[PDB]
């Protein structure tokens, strides 16, 4: 529904019918995400990884008791055409969830 | 408690019950971690699929940005109806209720603007595939988060029983 | 003296009597009477009295009381898990077992020695109450196997009739029992 | 209480014990002998070849392990439900129920040792072949396969 | 058992006691002296200025408080895990680990009082200045800030 | 013997004395002195001395003491919860009361007999320390309601002023107390 | 009776004996036939016996024994995570530690009392086996740090050589030990 990323790909998201929103800074993306969650949690929120590594961490206090507005990070267009550490992201997620490093 | 033989027998029974409960909770944690190991591989595969869809969608988008002017795609995005009413059903996972996003339709692909150049049209479908993979990734990540919370709770309870009571 | 059954007189009389009715202090504190600890009580005259029960109460009375005792044993077994994790973490079948055990305790085992009617119950009245409870349990189990959630069952109207059956007088009981059985059949048959 | 002086000294002098269970008694099973806390110290010297049958010890210990596992699964299914259980857990659950129904609850019957071994093999047949880690392949080939509808405790 | 009549009655007569720990011994620590149960009642007569060093008593008090904090943090970690710790709690936990590794464990070294005080100040350096409520501000800065471990 | 308060001598003494000062081994292990267990101790003269406290110490001394005791009881009650799940899993008010309980038990109850100044404490000094602690508690509650985080409050520099209050001499104490009160009332206003 | 170590006989015995060899039924249940638990056992003669060991066995025998004990302790410290997630999910270094502990348990501590050769063993054979195991551990750790996969290391026939060592006759052991040390040197980095 709602996407936070660079303004260039926000045009494509709007072209898809999604509520693409433009941002270019970590603090600016944090402010935009706070604005989105404050004005209603109905929209699903795709945040860009470079702008925000852990989207739920930034608005963790405001997201207390919130279930519908799920937040996840996305790589972005500049990083899309480059090698993506899918193993690193999964290892970090497993470490956060279970408190261990078990990737072997 | 009052020191008496009956109280002593009651305490010994309580100790036996605590040990049996510890064993049962450890078995439950074993089942949970098996499910977690399955979900980790599922999430990794979904993330790889999303990455591939992202690559192809961005390649499609950038191609139309140079062959056609940005004003054309801007007008097309202004003319397309927005997306609304994405299904948000709930799912039961080990008792706790987890949301499950379900993109029923990207408005059904029912409306398009009057100006539809060849390069622009393919870009929108790429973004639709992008979104329908992103929803799957989000659902899987929510499932792993719930299972991880359950595992952490069980481990905390087991530690409390083994080291306090 | 201290409530300790390890006291020598209690042990000496424990090896001689043919029936033992241990009293629970927890039930007495809760004002749940007769306050008899079902786990710690027993009787050695069960088998010898079976022909009399068959001839004078009903042909299947021993089977009914055995089923009730097995239900109580299963509830006692599940109470350990209930204390470990809480009553909400159980499945639907175990929740039903717990609820049926609670109903048995509150509506069949409990008895008011001061009430005009409840102070004395004949064998046939107890047999009818047991039959009602067992029929309700079978219906509820069948309903749960059909996907009906445990919360709807606990709200069924027939529970008030089951709870109130103990206060019906002896000569009013035969018709009330048949009405309760038909209502129990109808409530589950019509709903699902 | 097994720390009382009388049972304590009796165990300290004698070899093993047979433990009755109140749970089995209240569940309608007779004789209510619980196999898990029971133990015979001289059992290994009285069974084998030329004494009972050559597969006695392995059948006994396989029954012990399978019954313990079934009891554990029965405890677990109360909280996690039967969906989370694998196929093997369901097999162990069915085995435990059948074991309590047929092997222990024999009533007033006088069973020969061969009849008891036959019922034990019929009960073990419910488990998948290859789960019987404590039984050699020769005995499995010779005895595994029969069903409860030929030989069982309610004929 | 510290409640047994022999040690219990001995404690009522003597000035303090040196108590050994089985956990420290099993962790390969010598001498395995557990500082929390240990006590010395005549210590304040012998330490001060004009004897040993002036900061002796305050350093001992700060060490006791910090080690107690580390022990309770260790107890908390065994339930919830390390990853949930606050930065201050992690600092106290690693202080307790370093204390057990370097201060208690000697081997057969004949460490003098100045060396022991130097090691103690190095250990207290791991904590943030301002958490040392037991120590007067004068001794802090004069002795605070030593390198983590010269060993 | 063994710290057992069920000793015949202790039980026979407790039937006639008007106060009971119970020493705890756990407090002495942590070098918390005088190591008086404030949960197991009591006194029967506290209600009869209130007029003297009002006439000689302060008009609202009993209310301040009761508030301190209530806060200490609340943190003692929350201790068992916090030791199982961790402070971070609690609400902001609970974390604040835990922190103020730590401040109370490390800056008010503790007293050093071998210190040159802290050895003796008059009633006015204790009253001032209690006033400072309670004023800080009220201001922290107001700030937390305004939305300030717990850690930002914890890292305030006036907590150090409160912590060193008991080492201040009797002569200089009133000025230190007034300045600390001004700092307490001015710190949170700037923090907003 | 009951296997409790708090019996007065056991406490009196442990205050005067020099060594305690704790047997376990659990170890015997796992076919670890010597069935002596190394976590609960201890001995007070090693320090006084070191001078004899340094002359009759080898010059560095105490160091090898201490290293083996440390490796066993490190194995015991990792038994929680291997129970949680399983051995296949560990890192390379921890998996190597677990494997080396398994090698020790199955090849050095374990002993067959009914075998015609393994029933007895001299001090020199034990020293040789410890030396071989430690050398293999060092080589494997270096290879792991280089970038070799752990599963590849598990396929080396040097493990098969080491496992058979305890069945080698006492007369022929030194030649086997020399050949096995040469093979350990010639594995790993000698063939990448």
């Amino acid at each position: 529904m709602a996407v936070i990323a660079d303004p260039e790909t926000a045009q494509g998201f709007r072209l898809a019918g999604l509520e693409g929103y433009g941002a270019s800074s970590a603090e600016e993306a944090q402010s935009l995400l706070e604005t989105l969650v404050e004005r209603g949690g109905y929209a699903l929120v795709a945040v860009d990884e470079a702008l925000l590594p852990d989207p739920e961490r930034a608005v963790e206090r405001l997201m207390r008791g919130r279930d519908l507005p799920v937040l996840l990070p996305i790589a972005g267009l500049k990083e899309a055409f480059q090698g993506h550490d899918v193993e690193g992201y999964m290892r970090e997620l497993v470490r956060k969830t279970i408190g261990f490093d078990i990737k072997l | 408690v009052s020191p008496t033989r009956m109280n002593l027998l009651q305490r010994r029974g309580q100790l036996r019950l605590a040990q049996k409960g510890v064993d049962l909770l450890k078995k439950k944690r074993d089942a949970l971690v098996a499910e977690f190991f399955g979900l980790v591989r599922e999430a990794m595969e979904a993330r790889k699929a999303l990455d591939q869809a992202a690559k192809e969608a961005y390649a499609a988008l950038l191609l139309a940005q140079a062959f056609d002017g940005p004003e054309v795609v801007a007008g097309a995005a202004l003319g397309v109806p927005p997306l609304e009413g994405v299904e948000a059903e709930v799912e039961n996972v080990w008792g706790s209720k987890v949301p499950r996003l379900k993109a029923t339709f990207p408005d059904g692909a029912l409306l398009s603007p009057v100006g539809t150049p060849a390069y622009t049209l393919e870009a929108s479908r790429a973004f639709r595939r992008y979104a329908e993979a992103l929803i799957r990734v989000a659902n899987t990540e929510t499932r792993l988060k719930k299972i991880g919370e359950e595992i952490k709770k069980t481990t905390r309870r087991v530690n409390a029983l083994e080291q306090v009571v | 003296p201290g409530g300790d059954m390890s006291e020598p007189v209690t042990q000496s009389t424990l090896r001689i009597v043919g029936a033992f009715w241990r009293l629970d202090a927890s039930l007495a504190f809760r004002r749940h009477f007769p306050a008899i600890n079902w786990n710690g009580s027993y009787s050695l005259f069960t088998s010898a009295l079976d022909p009399w029960y068959r001839e004078n109460v009903a042909e299947d009375y021993p089977e009914l009381r055995d089923a009730i005792s097995e239900l109580l044993q299963r509830e006692a077994g599940l109470q350990e898990i209930v204390q470990l994790v809480g009553p909400d973490a159980l499945q639907d079948a175990e929740r039903l077992v717990i609820e049926v055990g609670r109903i048995i305790r509150e509506d069949f085992l409990q008895q008011n020695a001061y009430h005009e009617v409840d102070a004395y119950c004949s064998m046939k009245k107890a047999y009818g109450i047991m039959k009602m409870i067992l029929a309700f349990y079978k219906e509820a189990e069948a309903a749960i196997k059909r996907g009906v959630s445990i919360d709807e069952i606990l709200q069924l109207p027939v529970l008030e009739r089951i709870g109130r059956a103990r206060y019906v007088s002896e000569e009013e009981f035969p018709a009330y029992f048949e009405e309760a059985m038909k209502e129990i059949q109808g409530a589950f048959k019509a709903l699902a | 209480d097994r720390t009382h002086p009388i049972p304590d000294l009796t165990g300290y002098i004698t070899e093993g014990q047979i433990q009755l269970s109140r749970e089995l008694h209240r569940k309608g099973i007779y004789p209510p002998i619980d196999p898990l806390p029971s133990l015979s110290r001289l059992m290994n010297n009285g069974v084998g070849k030329g004494k009972t049958r050559e597969d006695h010890k392995q059948v006994s210990d396989q029954l012990y392990s399978a019954y313990a596992n079934g009891v554990d699964i029965r405890k677990l299914v109360a909280i996690i439900g039967e969906d989370a259980l694998t196929e093997n857990d369901r097999r162990y659950l069915q085995f435990a129920d059948a074991f309590e129904r047929f092997f222990i609850n024999q009533g007033q019957q006088n069973r020969s040792i061969e009849e008891s071994l036959q019922i034990a093999w019929a009960l073990l047949s419910m488990l998948p072949q290859g789960e019987l880690k404590r039984i050699s392949k020769d005995h499995i080939g010779k005895y595994y396969g029969q069903k409860l509808e030929e030989i069982w405790g309610a004929p």
